[PDB]
RNA sequence: UGGAGAGUUUGAUCCUGGCUCAGGGUGAACGCUGGCGGCGUGCCUAAGACAUGCAAGUCGUGCGGGCCGCGGGGUUUUACUCCGUGGUCAGCGGCGGACGGGUGAGUAACGCGUGGGUGACCUACCCGGAAGAGGGGGACAACCCGGGGAAACUCGGGCUAAUCCCCCAUGUGGACCCGCCCCUUGGGGUGUGUCCAAAGGGCUUUGCCCGCUUCCGGAUGGGCCCGCGUCCCAUCAGCUAGUUGGUGGGGUAAUGGCCCACCAAGGCGACGACGGGUAGCCGGUCUGAGAGGAUGGCCGGCCACAGGGGCACUGAGACACGGGCCCCACUCCUACGGGAGGCAGCAGUUAGGAAUCUUCCGCAAUGGGCGCAAGCCUGACGGAGCGACGCCGCUUGGAGGAAGAAGCCCUUCGGGGUGUAAACUCCUGAACCCGGGACGAAACCCCCGACGAGGGGACUGACGGUACCGGGGUAAUAGCGCCGGCCAACUCCGUGCCAGCAGCCGCGGUAAUACGGAGGGCGCGAGCGUUACCCGGAUUCACUGGGCGUAAAGGG
């Protein structure tokens, strides 16, 4: 099950911040930015010179803890990327992207991925009319993501669309605050996504 | 304890029974025929055989012989008989064996 | 519907002392609640039948001999108990036993005068000895028409009725009034009745004081109120072979013998740790008991049960928590006296075999698949008494007698196998001596090793006596690696339970501080193998106060000799004494045996150390070799007559009578 | 669209080289944990034995009866109890029990795979074409009577029916011997001779329906034959008498030493015969950059076997898994004179083993046998159950929230860590509740038509009140491995070559990042580890892709 636990500790750890809370990951406190190293007892040491594993390992995590995945379905991916007929670097993004309770964060109907699963989970979602509550399920091009009705009216709901009246959303995506609708116009492309993560180095580490 | 198919063993004595007969027959009467054959009744000879000849194929109608197995037959009796019947005789009576 | 009304289901056993009639006993019960005829072997642990509406689970098996163990489990799982009394042996010696056992777990239990037409067949004679020999409030429930030979019939006092019997084929019994004469021995004893089951019911107290008889359904009330309470011990009679007082120690039964439901709720315990009564109730959770299983031709493997609380159903799933399993109970079967009755379910209170299972063996605990994973009581406790040296022949029927009890310590807990910890041969534990003696027939046969069966050895221990002083040197100088360790001691006896007490007395340090550590391995070491026979040569102090060394040739080892050779003979020209293991033990035993079996004690190489009274006895302290204690079981149970029991614990070691060290040179 | 290496011989180096590790896979087991669902899958060992139940039958539209319930009663009354139809019981006859289902013992072989040959053959039922169905006789059960038996059943008289059997006829036409013609291994013609057909039921009754007989053709399923391919051992080198060939017989549907008689000496073999070990073969499966290496479970094809072994019978087909005979071994009954049996069918029992399930529901669907149909049988099949055995999806919560409680650990005692983690604050609401609730099922049949097309009508759900849908709805399961190097991730305390660790190098002998615990960390997560076994790494058997002066290796 999708991990559960202290995150803005992985929010350290790779040391390059991350918005795994959302809202409070840009106060002055995403963690990383009052304690900024790896946790544990030994954390703030002269780090050793990383192996060359090591740093593919480590780059790997990063952006398998973004997209807040178990390791199991992250291969999978991997490996269906891999087969697949275009460079594998973005392609594999591209899968990434397409997990619905991602497409809800990106449209903005979740501050964080970890919320943005909730929804889907508990059919506040919607894909072009039946509802949907597979995390995993994978967008195509062309498709209304929108708020289920029973929804619509709900706390989190408005304020998490308020934000967004005014805010821009992805190149690949097209998004109606009032209606809650959301097209996934294209495929999201390689610097749309302005990850800190290096997929080249991820790629060679399925290699070994 | 038992299954009522038995009735396909009591048939299958009788069945095997008849046959048994008609096909000893034959043979017994192949026999007396090619016998006489090469001993020198030509005439009184072809016909046993003529005789021979029709409980064969008698018996091909039934499930005793059939296809070739009663055609095989033949062809060998008034083969063997025919020659036999050459051992000086000249084919007398009208027989089977065609002129 | 109903059919099950659980104030109808009686589980009795029929536990006694030998020769008795327990099982004769049974064979019959089992011919009256059952010969029906309407116009329409102990096959099995437990058996039902049906006696004027009521159900009745019988476990008989006791036969009490030495080993109980059986009667006291079947006790356990079931209600009452009838404990036979041979009405012949009137000197009874063992009439004993059984009861103070019975009571020793809570469960009442009736008597039953069996061999009364066997000649000294007396009624009285037991009860003048049921209450001097154990002490209960029996009431004599019926009385004799003509005694021992002149068995014709017999009579209910609580009911005044008369009864003859024209034979003993069981068939021309009858209800005949009493016969002219008796009829008047009876009233007093009626009214003693009356008067005894006084101590019950006021009513049947006040209207007795009144002038007005008690009506038969409360007299019994009175009898039966109290007899559940183990205060009572309804004694009736009969010839069990000649078929009398059997069909009226039937109602005897159900009448005073109590109901599952009349019983104390069974104790438990929950995952978390805690008691809790097991409710009889046929919708409470499902958690019963495993005790004999079985390997039936026809069903394969049975497991016999009761249930306690909640109910097993055909076709089900239970789980033994015990053995952490997942059992399936696939069908239920009920053992009849003559049949195998298919039933769908086992509600609590209840019991019967469930095929299927596995892992479940002896006394397994089983909950509802979903139910509180708890583990019932059981914890019952007959350890041994008689054990033997088994020594497998070659190397070959080691494996044949491991396979032995592998098989036979899975159908027969009761007894322990563990291989004597200090020379191979394998001890096997018994509950007397037909216990071992008959797993000697069947794991000789049935397993058809063929081993040894002489006797258990004893752990000796090498010492001495005087203090001596010998030399410790080795030196091996040819050129190079020397071998220069050369020491001298000071070992000196000490009290009989001392130990090992080495001494580190050098003065400037003429052994170096590197050599000392390594040179009481050499001399802890070398102590093992005795200077007589062989073995551990402990009570002793040694005092390394002297050896010197070399600068190169000396070794970490070379002084491992050097004090290993100053211990191989300093015990050697110090006076070696063999000592042995001297166990206490303490024989509980009548005052009556007590003459025989302290001076027993003595023409067996101890002495006597106390005779404090206990309860109507008196145990006997004392310490005993163990070469002189073999097969002691079979000797203390008979200066007393079954009478005995005794205990042993270990203590001290002592030196043997100078006529027994010339004898262990072997 | 595809290739990663590292640790270990030395004081140090380079090379050769072996060992070892990281990856993937499994019908899996074992350990510690373990919540939901879907789809798969589950005796790899004893081809050891097996209690119980069920797994193959069905036509009254083939025929005669026995028994039971209806008509009308045969005659004048019950009498010689007849008739027409609907239940039944077994007997006749008819198809089907040779398919379906199980298993891998055997088998190194035309067994299998593949591609072909049948001038060397077969094929019930199913299609299309041609011609027929004419007379006659005849038995055996059933049944009645009588006899033997413990039982299983069995024997003897005497009836009797039929699509059962038999004789005569007609032979479109086919089968044979001979001759001629074309052809070319026995393939087509053609003349003389000879020989062979057949069955009757139901109705709405000179017309249909189901059958029959002969012949030709199709379709499907096969038998036999052949080229090539099909594991280890030369420390198995010689093998062979029905052996190799021939002639003539027998035999078969058919070729052939497949058999027999008699002739002739031949057939086979380092291109590995013969012998020994092992094994069911394939489509495929796993691994691999590939070449190759292993493997052959579930699903599909072929084969082979039904306690071990031999053998025929019936039949289109079997040398028959729930058929038969006999031998042997085992199980049971026995009146001891003789009888009944075969789970490598479904489920289950026991034994063995480290290990592999319910004596479940339904014929609703698909498919099969029988039947004109109605319908019947169907442990095949369609489902359910149990097991993280596997794979896929999902939950154990989401957003807030301290320059940061407590406890615990570390500390230069300033403080640092656990850490937004908790708490606490709101909000969604797995589970669980009421309510609704299938798809799979539309034909066979019935009515119009013409029992053709086409049109219309009706009966049919084991799973299942399950899935799913709407409303209501409580913060609601985490372990396991590891933390010296390979290899991610370290500190304190115990311990003192002890206890123990250990895949390799090695760690442990008073400050151990290597043992044991703790705090902390890393990986992964309803899983995580261990053990077997296979491929990889191993260009370490090298075809791709290696070597032989001294490293192993040049032959005197
Ligand atoms: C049948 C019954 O109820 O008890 C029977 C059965 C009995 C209790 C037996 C005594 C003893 O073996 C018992 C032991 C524990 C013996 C040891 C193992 O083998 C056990 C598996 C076995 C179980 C029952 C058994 C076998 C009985 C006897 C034996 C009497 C012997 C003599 C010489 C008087 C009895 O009852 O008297
Ligand atoms: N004379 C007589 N003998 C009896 C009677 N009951 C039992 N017995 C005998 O007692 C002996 C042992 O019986 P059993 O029940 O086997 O003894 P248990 O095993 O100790 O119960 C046998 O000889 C029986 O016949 C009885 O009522 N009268
Ligand atoms: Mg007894
Ligand atoms: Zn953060």
């Amino acid at each position: 099950g999708r991990y559960i636990g202290p995150v803005c500790r992985l929010c350290r750890r790779e040391g390059v911040k991350l918005y795994l809370k959302g809202e409070r990951c840009y106060s002055p406190k995403c963690a990383m930015e009052r304690r900024p190293y790896p946790p544990g007892q030994h954390g703030q040491k002269r780090a050793r010179r990383p192996s060359d594993y090591a740093v593919r390992l480590r780059e790997k995590q990063k952006l398998r803890r973004i997209y807040g995945i178990s390791e199991r379905q992250f291969r999978n991916l991997f490996e269906e990327a891999s087969k697949k007929k275009g460079v594998t670097g973005s392609v594999f993004l591209g899968l990434l992207e397409s997990r619905l309770d991602n497409v809800v964060y990106r449209l903005g109907f979740a501050v964080s991925r970890r919320q943005a699963r909730q929804l889907v989970r508990h059919g506040h979602i919607t894909v072009n009319g039946r509802r949907v509550d597979l995390p995993s399920y994978r967008v195509r091009p062309g498709d209304e993501i929108a708020v289920a009705e029973k929804s619509r009216n709900l706390e989190l709901i408005r304020q998490n669309l308020e934000a967004m009246k005014g805010r821009k959303v992805g190149p690949w995506l097209s998004l109606d605050v009032e209606g809650m609708k959301g097209k996934f116009l294209r495929l999201p492309d390689r610097e749309d996504l302005a990850l800190p993560v290096n997929e080249q180095l991820v790629i060679e580490f399925y290699s070994r | 304890r038992n299954l009522s198919a038995l009735k396909r063993h009591r048939q299958s004595l009788k069945r095997r029974l008849r046959n048994k007969a008609k096909k000893s027959a034959i043979k017994t009467l192949s026999k007396k025929a090619i016998q006489l054959a090469q001993e020198g009744k030509a005439e009184e000879a072809l016909k046993i055989m003529r005789k021979a000849e029709s409980l064969i194929d008698k018996a091909a109608k039934g499930s005793t012989l059939h296809k070739n197995a009663a055609a095989r037959r033949k062809s060998r009796l008034m083969r063997k008989v025919r020659q036999l019947l050459e051992a000086a005789g000249a084919p007398l009576i009208g027989g089977g064996l065609s002129a | 519907k109903v059919e099950y009304d659980l104030k109808r289901l009686r589980n009795i056993g029929i536990a006694a002392h030998i020769d008795a009639g327990k099982t004769t006993t049974t064979e019959r019960i089992l011919y009256y609640t059952g010969r029906i005829h309407k116009i329409g072997t102990i096959t099995a642990a437990v058996t039902t039948c049906f006696w004027k509406d009521h159900r009745i689970n019988i476990i008989d098996t006791p036969g009490h001999v030495d080993f109980t163990i059986e009667v006291e489990r079947s006790m356990r799982v079931l209600d009452g108990a009838i404990v036979v009394f041979d009405s012949s042996q009137g000197v009874e010696p063992q009439s004993e036993t059984v009861w103070r056992q019975a009571e020793k777990y809570k469960v009442p239990r009736i008597a039953f005068a069996n061999k009364m037409d066997k000649t000294g067949a007396d009624l009285w004679l037991v009860i003048r000895t049921m209450q001097e020999r154990l002490g209960a409030r029996p009431v004599v429930m019926q009385l004799p028409i003509g005694r021992e030979d002149t068995f014709s019939g017999i009579i209910d006092v609580l009911r005044m009725k008369a009864y003859t019997y024209g034979n003993d084929l069981g068939t021309d019994i009858r209800e005949i009034p009493i016969p002219e004469e008796y009829l008047d021995q009876a009233r007093e004893y009626h009214e003693k009745l009356v008067e005894v089951a006084a101590d019950f019911d006021e009513n049947i107290m006040l209207k007795y004081l009144e002038g007005e008889e008690p009506t038969e359904e409360e007299l019994v009330a009175a009898i039966r109120k109290g007899t559940i309470d183990l205060k009572i011990t309804p004694v009736f009679l009969g010839s069990a072979l000649k078929n009398k007082g059997v069909q009226l120690l039937l109602d005897a039964v159900v009448d005073y013998l109590p109901s599952p439901l009349d019983i104390p709720p069974i104790k438990g315990t929950t995952p978390e740790g805690e008691v809790v009564e097991i409710h009889p109730d046929p919708n409470g959770p499902l958690a019963a008991l495993a005790f004999k299983i079985m390997a039936d031709p026809y069903v394969g493997r049975l497991t016999f049960i009761r249930v306690y609380s909640g109910t097993l159903t055909s076709g089900s799933y239970v789980y033994n928590t015990t053995k952490g399993r997942k059992e399936r109970v696939a069908r239920l079967l009920r053992m009849h006296a003559n049949h195998r009755e298919e039933v769908e379910e086992l509600k609590a209170g209840d019991l019967g075999a469930v095929v299927g299972l596995k892992e479940t063996i002896t006394g397994d605990t089983l909950v509802g698949e979903d139910a509180p994973r708890v583990i019932l009581e059981s914890i019952e406790v007959p350890e041994p008494v008689i054990d033997v040296a088994i020594e497998p022949k070659t190397k070959a029927d080691q494996e044949k007698l491991s396979q032995a009890l592998a098989r036979l310590a899975e159908e027969d807990p009761t007894f322990r196998v563990s291989t004597h910890p200090e020379t191979g041969q394998t001890i096997i534990s018994g509950m007397g001596e037909l216990h071992l003696e008959i797993i000697v027939d069947r794991l000789k046969r049935e397993f058809k090793v063929d081993a040894n069966v002489g006797k258990p050895q004893v752990a000796y221990r090498e010492t001495i006596t005087k203090p001596v002083d010998v030399e410790g040197k080795f030196i091996r100088q040819t050129g190079g690696r020397g071998q220069y360790g050369h020491v001298k001691i000071k070992v000196e006896p000490l009290p009989r339970g001392s130990g090992f007490e080495f001494v580190n007395a050098i003065v400037g340090g003429v052994i170096p501080k590197e050599y000392i550590p390594a040179v009481q391995k050499g001399i802890e070491e070398a102590m093992q193998s005795g200077p007589l026979i062989g073995f551990p040569v402990v009570d002793i102090k040694v005092t390394l106060y002297d050896g010197s060394y070399h600068e190169v040739d000396s070794s970490e080892m070379a002084f491992k000799i050097a004090g290993s050779m100053a211990i191989k003979e300093a015990v050697q020209k110090g006076d070696p004494v063999i000592l042995e293991p001297i166990m206490r033990v303490e024989v509980t035993t009548p005052e009556e045996y007590m003459g025989d079996v302290i001076g027993d004690l003595n023409a067996r190489r101890g002495q006597i150390l106390g005779m404090e009274p206990r309860g109507n006895a008196q145990v006997i302290r004392a310490f005993v070799p163990l070469a002189e204690m073999f097969g002691y079981a079979t000797d203390l149970r008979s200066k007393t007559q079954g009478r005995g029991s005794f205990v042993m614990f270990f203590d001290h070691y002592q030196e043997v009578p100078k006529q027994v060290q010339e004898k262990l040179i072997k």
